[PDB]
């Protein structure tokens, strides 16, 4: 945990025009995509975040903790601009040009190499096969490592 | 109603230096009950309250004392907790956390007119300075459990809900009567083993008191025909209208004389009463030191001590005055003693 | 012009205001600022409003005629007593409003028994705010250009609320077409404007009984009196009580009721609101000044705050430690960094754990008491408005939101579902809170110091089986939690002893001085790092990498963060400016008897 | 019992006894009042004891009717021109309980059924909803 | 609420922006009969049409005409209006944020995506409306600010 | 407490065990039957009273009422050799009282 991802979490839509800052259990399946209210003064479709943050980047926190249909959105997204409804008077198709950026935590304890690659996983690889690039957060305490980062 | 009458003063005051006075009020709680002589003791002792000290340190402690009543079924138990609400003058029978529609913890309800919140009842609001009565504490639902684990340590339930952040009083006491599994078999394995959770559930309480059934052929006729005579044609309803006239001449006054009793006095001990606890209370925690290391496993907690340190103003509060004695801790000993008899076999 | 009763309370008045000068240096100094307030403003490039504070005191040995006459009609005594304060305003040198401060036994009842009683008198009413209505400004004076003329006019509008005198309404319709029939063009800005608002007030919960509904009453705000509340605090309010409206005789209950001409007081709870109104004379801090210059006053404090408890020296360190806070600095356009401390404790039962608690309450300030489940609000507002004044959506503040810059108790720490957990990685590390959900996204700051209680898992066991997974909780919870303190159940005789006399004596420098010294170094004390603070944790913290590891774990950067915080708290103490070498050594302290 | 109350019990002093709901809000009700005609500078107090509709403003401004000549020959308040001057008036309490039938004989067939209270001056905050 | 007719500054978040539906502003009138156009200009919410002619010369006559409005002839406007929240970096230790109305005429429209940060200067005026009916003291007035000009941040 | 939808207003609508109060009322399926009705079920046999706090109200309301059951065995028409407590689905306390 001692990487500190999340400054940069925040920092990337930030400086980045059309960013979202977004958690996991504070938007549910239906919060992020859109819904339905009666219109003031002037029936239309209120849009939710990734409805809000099209053509822009998606800043995601704890996606381990999401609905497991919230999962099911998100594959919808590895298609682009997909993101189908079936609910009791919208059957809309909607478009949207986000961007995703994700991060989640490795299980309990950490680093064992006794465990493997999708062991301390708790995602399916085809998820991870949707992933292009993937990075690691290594935390060796090393000696020499420490004196430059002190000074930091 | 605070005050009242001179002349109930001047029945109270020849009431109140009778020598007999622990003994007639320990005969007369269950003249309907056979037996359990040393729980017709425990009773008035908590239904006294302690001292309160509500010191210039931050905090303050607590009176009321929690008794269980751990045993089997046909004690009459379920008879005895009616009666503690007749003498209570405030006081909540519970079986369960359930009511047929009355909750028991704090439960905040929004009013559907106006949308107002406001406190829609329970149990520790309602019986504030008073006596909870609470059946199958093990047989329970366990979602606000936790409320009750605090209520018996500060006495304050706090409420953090969407609405409000208070913080209210709730000064009740409350009497737990446990139900053991298979009977007789609780005595069989370790002194513990009732709670599927826990016994540090147990380490938060004061008196701990068993209850057995051990066959006697003349106490068999003994027990059963003295409530025979209860029954038909009221004849110990009857006798007790002769003690009527040597003992305790009302429940009701009674009622009135505890709260009296209760909120006037205000109770001290003395400090060479002090030494006699503290070469007491390290010997039996050194006991329970050699019957640890000697048996080679493992509750005795401060709160005993604090559970030690009340029975003298209960014992005050019937003695009315402010001081302490050392004959009038010392009987407190000897019941504190029954209730350590059940802790360690 | 007046009669002889209107000059002949001013003139009795006017006397009491020659009486007693005290308040003469009041309105001079209200005229002076404002004076230098408007003089900086116009000098250089090229808000305090009219009331003062009469308390109800000296009225009663001045003339007691006077004093009752207020007390049951004060709508005769109170108009004139202001023209003669305005005359004094205008004499030494605009309403000119007051105060009537003041403590009664007379009408400080329950506004639960207020009703058809002490009407049209003057009643001081506290409880609780709720459902603030919105901040309307109120049209008085209307301003109107006629083209072809070309000169203003002059049009004023009245209203009954204001006046406390029933006057014979004279409604005017707002002008057009006015003389011969030039239009009447409208302007705006020199037209005048004045704020207003209007507020319910619920009765005290804990004056309430058990349980039955609840009633209420309203009140409606002044000028500068507009928006001092917000919905859920305690509040004194000190005004008169006037019913208005032709109570259904013009043609099935009327006589509709109000309090107006008032004044709003906030106080403070037992877990709710402000509590930093305690005042500093030149007395007290001339005590902290010669308190200050001392050498071992933090062991003086950290024995101070075990008034009943027995032991546990450096866990009483630390709670010094927490409420001073650390010290924020914010990044240039990049972000926070986190500066309070945030501390979890474990041990068996009866060990003063319970006995620790209301303790941190009560000594602190904006403190919450939060207890078991924390369930859907807490952390969160849930945004439940249906408000009938128009389809939108608004928030109700939740305790997390709540306590913002003050402390949060949790209490039974590990009964708590993993669900609510999820927001305590959001905030206690970003120190922010962002809720999503369809009707509007939103983003909100708290920065609340936190202190946990869980209990072990099974048992007593706390140093038998070992010193990992005794609570099983998740990973990046060691990390949240900066110190983790663990109470053993030592037995032993000597240390019986010691619990022996200290139970007995129990029952048988201050706390109110304390909080005078605590929040008076909040906004004085900052200090900035030295260069002697580097030479010592760059060696240490060496140290904590290359050989605890072979103890315990886990070490992080975000553990030399805490080892900045440690030495900032401590030079919050002795209220130095820079920080000394001396303050790392009380801090690598502090982790070894927390860990090792 | 609350079951009976026929048509020849109207206006009758008829006692019972049930289990009352619940309370209202007070509101408050006028007895002695100052009042002033608008246009003619009139005024005149009014006292009411039997305020259980039954009294309103009148629509005259009543200056007309004096027995002095130089008043009456000194125009129309007309219409209804009477503002209560309410600095000097005098209130009283409005309660509106609720009570219902004792359900423990005969709602069975049925739903239980109900009245509607109201109480004068000390008869209000008197009684907690519920008893008997 | 003593800013009122000034000229101010403000920044937020654009939230809940609604539609650009056209605003009617003033209505021609064919007269058919004494062939004017009869013009008519309403600044309230809602308004009426009017009656069977107003002319010059249909009037002193017997006969007058009877009158239809026209769509071609008129003038409108683009309308379009959306809510600001408060920044969140100001807002007091214990305070929720608050919105504001903010109408937008003209050009300017179709020019503030939701979920921003725009500085906005305009000029404040009120609106003639109060709450519930029940609830007015007399004369409420509710405000708004009239945009006038966008520069975005980002 | 519940309102009427001939009438709208507040009623107190007590439970049948209100009602049979010196009477005899038939309840059955007692395995379909939640911890709602096992509480008042429970407080019944009791004390012979029901207490309530609804809304702004506490009241004990009374019940002395005879209860005949009608119930199912679980499974098979009669189980084992097995007791009939262990035959039940149900509870000891209500099969004491
Ligand atoms: N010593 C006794 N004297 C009088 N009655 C007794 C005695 N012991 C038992 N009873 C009877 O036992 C019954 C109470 O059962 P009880 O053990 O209280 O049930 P539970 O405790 O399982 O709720 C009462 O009806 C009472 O008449
Ligand atoms: N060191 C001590 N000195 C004095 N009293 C103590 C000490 N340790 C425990 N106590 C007693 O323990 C009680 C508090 O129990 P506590 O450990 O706070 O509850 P829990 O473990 O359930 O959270 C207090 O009444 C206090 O008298």
């Amino acid at each position: 945990p001692g990487v500190a991802k999340s400054q940069l979490l925040k920092a990337i839509c930030k400086i980045s025009p059309r960013g979202v800052y977004t958690t996991g259990k504070g938007s549910s399946g239906v919060g992020l995509t859109a819904a339905v209210m009666k219109d003031p003064v002037t029936m239309i479709l209120e849009g939710g975040a990734l409805v809000l943050a099209d053509n822009g980047i998606c800043c995601i926190d704890e996606f381990d903790k999401m609905d497991e249909s919230d999962r099911t959105a998100i594959h919808e997204v590895m298609e682009q601009q997909t993101i189908s409804i079936s609910k009791a008077g919208i059957n809309t198709t909607l478009n949207a040009r986000t961007s995703i950026l994700a991060a989640a935590n490795p299980l309990y304890g950490r680093y064992n190499p006794r465990l493997s690659p999708l062991d301390n996983i708790n995602l399916p690889a085809a998820l991870l096969s949707r992933f292009d690039i993937l990075f690691l957060m290594l935390d060796i305490p090393s000696r020499d490592d420490d004196e430059k980062l002190a000074e930091h | 109603v605070t005050m009242f009458t001179e002349e109930e003063e001047e029945e109270f005051l020849q009431l109140s230096r009778n020598p007999k006075l622990y003994e007639i009020l320990t005969n007369s709680i269950a003249p309907s009950i056979f037996g359990n002589e040393d729980i017709k003791k425990a009773i008035v002792c908590l239904l006294m309250g302690g001292s309160k000290k509500i010191l210039p340190d931050g905090m303050r402690l607590r009176g009321d004392i929690n008794v269980l009543l751990l045993g089997d079924p046909g004690t009459a138990k379920s008879q005895l907790l009616k009666f503690v609400e007749k003498v209570s003058p405030i006081a909540v029978y519970t079986s369960g956390k359930g009511s047929s529609a009355a909750g028991l913890t704090a439960s905040v309800q929004r009013d559907p007119m106006t949308r107002e919140f406001y406190l829609e009842g329970g149990a520790m609001v309602l019986a504030d300075g008073g006596v909870v009565c609470i059946d199958e504490f093990d047989k329970m639902r366990d979602e606000d459990r936790v409320a009750i684990h605090e209520a018996m340590e500060q006495q304050t339930i706090s409420i953090a809900k969407a609405g409000i952040t208070t913080v209210l009083n709730s000064r009740t006491s409350v009497l737990a009567a446990a139900n053991p599994i298979y009977g007789r078999y609780d005595d069989l394995k370790s002194p513990g083993d009732n709670i599927d959770f826990q016994t540090t559930i147990l380490s938060r309480f004061d008196m701990i008191f068993i209850v057995k059934d051990d066959h006697n052929e003349e106490r068999d006729i003994s027990i059963a025909n003295h409530v025979i005579n209860i029954h038909t044609g009221n004849a110990n309803a009857m006798q007790n209208q002769q003690e009527e006239n040597g003992s305790e001449i009302s429940i009701e006054k009674m009622k009135r004389y505890i709260t009296y009793c209760r909120l006037k006095c205000a109770p001290r001990l003395s400090p060479q009463a002090a030494e006699k606890l503290s070469s007491n209370f390290v010997t039996i925690r050194k006991q329970l030191l050699i019957n640890e290391l000697e048996s080679t496993e493992r509750p005795i907690t401060i709160r005993q001590l604090e559970a030690i340190i009340r029975i003298t103003e209960s014992l005050a509060k019937l003695e009315l005055s402010p001081i302490a004695q050392e004959r009038h801790v010392d009987e407190a000993i000897r019941l504190f003693q029954a209730s350590t008899m059940d802790a360690a076999s | 012009a007046p009669d002889a009763v209107f000059g002949d309370r001013v003139r009795r008045f006017q006397e009491f205001l020659d009486t007693f000068t005290s308040y003469r240096d009041s309105v001079r100094s209200i005229q002076v600022y404002n004076s230098n307030n408007a003089a900086n403003y116009n000098d250089d490039q090229d808000i305090l409003p009219h009331r003062i504070i009469i308390s109800l005191d000296d009225l009663r040995e001045f003339d007691r005629s006077f004093w009752s006459g207020i007390l049951v009609e004060p709508a005769y005594f109170i108009p004139p007593a202001e023209k003669a304060l305005t005359d004094l305003a205008d004499s030494m040198d605009h309403p000119w409003k007051l105060s009537f401060k003041g403590s009664f036994g007379a009408h400080a009842l329950s506004p639960r028994t207020l009703t058809a009683q002490h009407l049209n008198k003057l009643v001081s009413v506290e409880g609780i705010v709720t459902k603030t209505s919105l901040v309307r400004p109120k049209l008085i004076r209307s301003v109107h250009y006629a083209a072809k003329t070309g000169r203003f006019h002059y049009r004023d509008y009245t209203d009954a609320t204001t006046t406390l005198t029933t006057r014979i309404p004279t409604p005017a319709i707002y002008p057009t077409e006015d003389t011969e029939g030039n239009k009447l063009t409208t302007e705006y800005g020199y037209s005048t404007f004045i704020d207003h608002q209007r507020i319910t007030v619920q009765e005290m919960p804990e004056m309430a009984p058990a349980g039955q509904l609840p009633r209420s009453i309203d009140v409606i705000l002044d000028d500068d009196l507009v928006d001092k509340t917000k919905p859920g605090d305690r509040v004194n309010v000190v005004g008169v009580f006037k019913s208005l409206g032709a109570g259904g005789m013009n043609q099935l209950i009327g006589f509709k009721t109000l309090i107006l001409g008032n004044t709003v007081y906030p106080l403070h709870a037992r877990s709710t609101g402000v509590a930093a109104r305690q005042m500093l004379t030149d007395f007290d801090i001339r005590n902290i000044n010669k308190l200050s210059k001392k050498k071992d006053i933090f062991d003086i404090l950290s024995q101070s705050l075990a008034p009943s408890i027995y032991g546990h020296d450096h866990i009483k360190k630390a709670i010094l430690l927490m409420l001073m806070g650390g010290v924020e600095k914010n990044l240039e356009n990049g972000s926070h960094l986190r500066g309070d401390i945030n501390i979890l404790m474990v041990g068996d039962p009866s060990t003063a754990k319970s006995q620790l608690l209301r303790f941190v309450l009560n000594t602190a300030s904006l403190a919450i008491a939060t207890t078991g489940r924390g369930s859907s609000g807490v952390g969160l507002t849930a945004a439940v408005t249906t408000d009938r004044e128009t389809g939108e959506r608004r928030l109700e503040a939740g305790a997390m939101v709540l306590a913002d810059r003050g402390v949060v108790c949790i209490d039974e720490f590990d009964k708590m579902t993993d669900v609510d957990r999820v927001a305590i990685h959001e905030v206690m590390e970003q120190q922010t809170v962002t809720i999503a959900k369809a009707g509007i996204h939103t983003t909100l700051n708290a920065r609340c110091s936190v202190i946990a209680a869980a209990n072990p898992v099974f048992g007593q066991y706390d140093v038998n089986r070992d010193p990992h997974q005794n609570i099983a909780l998740p990973d990046s919870l060691l990390s949240r939690f900066d110190l983790l303190f663990v109470v053993t159940d030592d037995i032993n005789e000597i240390r019986d002893r010691s619990i022996s006399e200290h139970v007995l004596r129990t029952h048988r420098v201050t706390i109110p001085f304390l909080r005078k010294y605590v929040q008076y170094a909040k906004e004085r004390v900052i200090p900035q790092l030295t260069q002697e603070a580097i030479n010592v944790i760059v060696k240490n913290y060496t140290d904590l990498r290359n050989d605890d590891n072979t103890k315990k774990s886990p070490i992080t950067a975000r553990t030399l963060e805490t080892l900045i915080r440690l030495a900032t708290a401590h030079a919050k103490v002795r209220l130095s400016k820079t920080v000394n070498k001396v303050d790392a050594k009380v801090a690598a302290n502090l982790l070894r008897f927390a860990l090792l | 019992p609350l079951r009976d109350l026929d048509s020849e019990h109207v206006s009758k002093i008829v006692r019972l006894s049930g289990i009352i709901i619940s309370t209202s809000v007070l509101s408050s009700r006028a007895t002695y009042l100052s009042i002033m005609c608008r246009n003619c500078r009139h005024t005149t107090s009014i006292t009411i004891n039997n305020f259980n509709n039954t009294v309103s403003l009148p629509r005259s401004c009543l200056s007309t009717i004096e027995s002095e000549s130089s008043m009456a020959n000194e125009k129309n308040c007309g219409p209804d021109p009477y503002i209560i001057i309410h600095e000097s008036s005098k209130f009283i309490d409005q309660q509106f309980l609720k009570l219902q039938e004792i359900p423990e004989l005969v709602p069975v067939g049925e739903m239980p059924r109900n009245l509607t209270m109201t109480c004068d001056r000390y008869l209000t905050n008197k009684v907690i909803p519920g008893t008997r | 609420g003593d800013f009122l007719g000034q000229l101010i500054t403000v920044r937020g978040i654009i939230t809940r922006v609604s539609d650009v539906k056209p605003a009617v502003e003033v209505i021609a009138y064919t007269c058919d009969q004494c062939g004017y156009e009869v013009f008519q200009e309403v600044n309230s919410r809602t308004f009426t049409p009017l009656s069977e002619c107003t002319s010059e010369e249909c009037s002193q006559n017997q006969t007058k005409g009877q009158l239809f409005m026209s769509t071609r002839a008129s003038k409108f406007s683009a309308f379009q209006e959306c809510k600001i929240q408060e920044l969140s970096q100001q807002v007091p230790v214990g305070h929720i944020p608050r919105s504001l109305n903010i109408h937008v005429n003209g050009t300017l429209v179709r020019s503030l995506s939701p979920g921003d940060i725009v500085d906005v200067t305009g000029i404040f005026l009120p609106a003639p409306y109060t709450g519930f009916k029940a609830l007015k003291a007399g004369l409420l007035t509710e405000t708004y600010l009239e945009a006038q000009f966008v520069r975005q941040h980002k | 407490v519940r309102k009427d939808p001939i009438t709208k207003e507040w009623t107190l609508e007590g439970g049948a065990l209100v009602l049979a109060d010196k009477g005899v009322c038939l309840i059955d399926e007692f395995d379909k039957m939640n911890d709602q009705d096992r509480t008042s079920i429970h407080e019944a046999m009791e004390q012979q009273s029901i207490s309530i706090s609804k809304a702004g109200i506490v009241t004990t309301l009374q019940a002395r009422c005879s209860i005949i059951a009608a119930a199912n065995p679980n499974g098979g028409r009669y189980n084992s050799t097995l007791p009939l407590a262990q035959n039940v689905s149900l509870t000891e306390p209500i099969l004491s009282r």
